[PDB]
């Protein structure tokens, strides 16, 4: 059977920053946006989607606190909802 | 590129010499191939207070601005005998002789056409800058056409 | 640690939007692959310190969301493709049902670089480049299912920070 | 007086397509992504956000009816939520 | 039509996610703005058609939301930036509280093409420009809400299909 | 590029001749410089029938195909005498004699490496083509060195 379908579909991707910007990382304790996304992770993935968790992240960095940055979510193809279900 | 360098956000005088600290930079470091080197400083304004008055001169030369800040009595920059000192002297009103160490010429720069740097009018060829001295930063006058160190120049953020 | 969600709520959510959420396979049959990079010794860059503190956290993270995480580190822009594409047609893809991508390194707007970056020898894997590998054309087996990657770069050199009143 | 802010932020953009892909439009009815698109913001607007409108309009994309197409959101900079309210 | 949000909602919702949705603004005093732009007729490229019902469905739509959409048409892509630029700085956006930018031509991966396009004479706006001219930096009156951008473009040569099986 | 025309679904026989019809394209226009020229052909086994058949030959110069529909008698396709027809009954198991007008030399094809056209073994210099006629698609026969109308090529997907 022979059926037609979407050469890309279902992706999405988290960049650190918005175009022509900076990431920053810290020398101690790591890189503040895998940080917050680690954080983010394990305290809203058992009752938010993988949409609602990057908009956690988004909105963890609207207040600029020292250097300022920001995440966005490029070339977002997803048609459907991505719950993580950790562990369940 | 529209580069941008070292701002500062507030700080006090401390025996008579002029202080100013920037933001925490508790060892962040950038993902960009390294660069990232200071040329200029002008953020300030955030909410210790840095008078600035404008003067109108009889032989216009350029707009003359004065500096000073707020002790237990009002001290002022002064460029007097080729030196560097504060004088805790408020200016008489609108000065009279052309030659005063309170007034200085504001000059535009060519990064983003907002910002402008501080000349000396007692004297012809001194500059204003602040350098990097230990932990703080110094406000030390520097001659801006020799490349002394790294060479910061002091600018300041003009009203909108 | 990481919060649970209750087996209840899980048998709950699937029923009601089965159309709207992506299917979920069962527990113990499942190998899920995910792929963390993060280069951090380079040889015309100053070197990511604190990168390594990153891998552990994401390791943990993703194992405890049950990925079989492969990890590499100082990896060249042919070895940055051949070990995508090496991680794509794995024969364990057909039983998961879901990847992620975790990328960490310097980079500019158009992608990722490697560990050789020049500014006379210009080396960096593009965006276009990991969605290229990873469609529906190229990797037959992700079909239906997502693939997340969550990356970490420069783009241009400007800081995203500006100073306005009011 | 002066505090600050992000360059970019609170941005979003909805292409028509993947990229590397074709848009498609009826000659006699319009563009079929914006008529999607229109009939999806009519329906449910009143109990979605934007970005809810919007992957509404992907999943009505998801299964290729006659020849295919998928829009895709980039370049995600917002950071709150988006409801329109229409009608106050 | 386009059903009514009724008061309910509006009343329950900012109070209970203030922190976490865009301010809305008094009816009487917000003046929203968008801008919607097509291109029908061209010099080196087929005709749009359908392009006109296009064009009067998505009016009444933002009508019906509240925007003074601007109609624009036919704009060299010097003109494609004016306009947007103009939009831009209009001063009714201190007063609004959000926008549109519908935007439909013919176009490729790097933006939209605009009425003089050919393959020896390049002609497009560039979704990079667009996103600058609406960023904090440029529009000061556009801070903190959103900036919608709707575009109905070719992005590339290729057909968006594929047959696989099952 | 990856440029892919012409996806025939499927269409039976009527009148002792091979129509094959396309998808609805109810005026759909691409948003692209024109362009959206065909060159070939190739999707089918959309889940009528058109059977393709293996054959294994003692003087190898390529893969033998044989093409035929079922009908209420099963017809196979023919090039005897140089001209088209299709020809009922069904081949007598293995062919013996190689000049036979129901094997078919396939000859891969540039675009992909996937697909593959037929070759006439009753002939040399044939060639198998579905041009454009009416309303549906007419599968006639046609010589490939020379551009004929707008020379489309009757490709078949291979079995993964």
């Amino acid at each position: 059977a022979v059926y037609k379908t979407h050469v890309e579909k279902d992706f999405i991707a988290f960049c650190s920053s918005t175009p022509h910007n900076v990431s920053w990382r810290d020398s101690t304790m790591g890189s503040i946006f895998i940080t917050q996304l680690i954080t983010c992770f394990q305290k809203y993935s058992w009752c938010c989607h993988l949409e609602e968790v990057f908009r956690k992240v988004q909105q963890s960095f609207e207040t600029p606190r020292a250097k300022a940055q920001m995440p966005t979510i490029e070339r977002l193809s997803m048609t459907r909802y991505f719950y993580l279900f950790p562990g369940n | 590129v529209e580069d941008n360098c070292i701002n500062f956000v507030a700080m006090k005088f401390i025996d008579n010499t002029l202080y100013f600290i920037a933001e925490d930079d508790e060892n962040l470091e950038s993902d960009y191939f390294g660069k990232l080197e200071s040329k200029l400083s002008v953020i300030r304004n955030l909410n210790t207070i840095f008078i600035i008055s404008m003067y109108k001169d009889s032989q216009p030369r350029g707009m003359a601005v004065t500096i000073s800040v707020k002790c237990e009595k009002i001290s002022t920059l002064s460029c007097e005998n080729k030196i560097i000192s504060f004088k805790e002297m408020n200016p008489p009103d609108n000065i009279k002789d052309t030659k005063s160490d309170i007034i200085f010429f504001q000059r535009s720069v060519p990064g983003h056409d907002n910002k402008m740097q501080f000349e000396s009018s007692s004297y012809e060829g001194y500059f204003l800058a602040c350098e990097k001295e230990r932990d703080l930063f110094k406000l030390i006058l520097k001659k801006e056409d020799e490349l002394g160190d790294r060479s910061i120049m002091f600018t300041v953020q003009n009203e909108d | 640690a990481l919060k649970l969600c209750p087996h209840e709520e899980f048998l709950r959510l699937c029923k009601e939007r089965a159309e709207e959420i992506y299917p979920i396979k069962e527990r113990n049959n499942r190998t899920r692959l995910a792929l963390i990079i993060c280069n951090t010794e380079f040889d015309h860059l100053p070197p990511r310190n604190g990168a390594d503190f990153d891998i552990t956290g994401m390791k943990e993270l993703l194992e405890g969301l049950d990925y079989s995480v492969d990890v590499e580190e100082n990896l060249t822009a042919r070895d940055m493709e051949s070990a995508l594409r090496a991680f794509a047609t794995r024969p364990e893809h057909k039983s998961s049902d879901s990847t992620f991508l975790v990328l960490m390194s310097h980079g500019i707007l158009e992608g990722i670089c490697g560990t050789v970056h020049d500014e006379k020898k210009p080396d960096v894997l593009l965006y276009d480049t990991i969605f290229q590998i990873f469609n529906n054309r190229n990797c037959l087996s992700l079909k239906d299912k997502p693939k997340v990657i969550i990356v970490q770069a420069a783009r241009g050199a400007n800081r995203g920070e500006l100073w306005v009143r009011d």
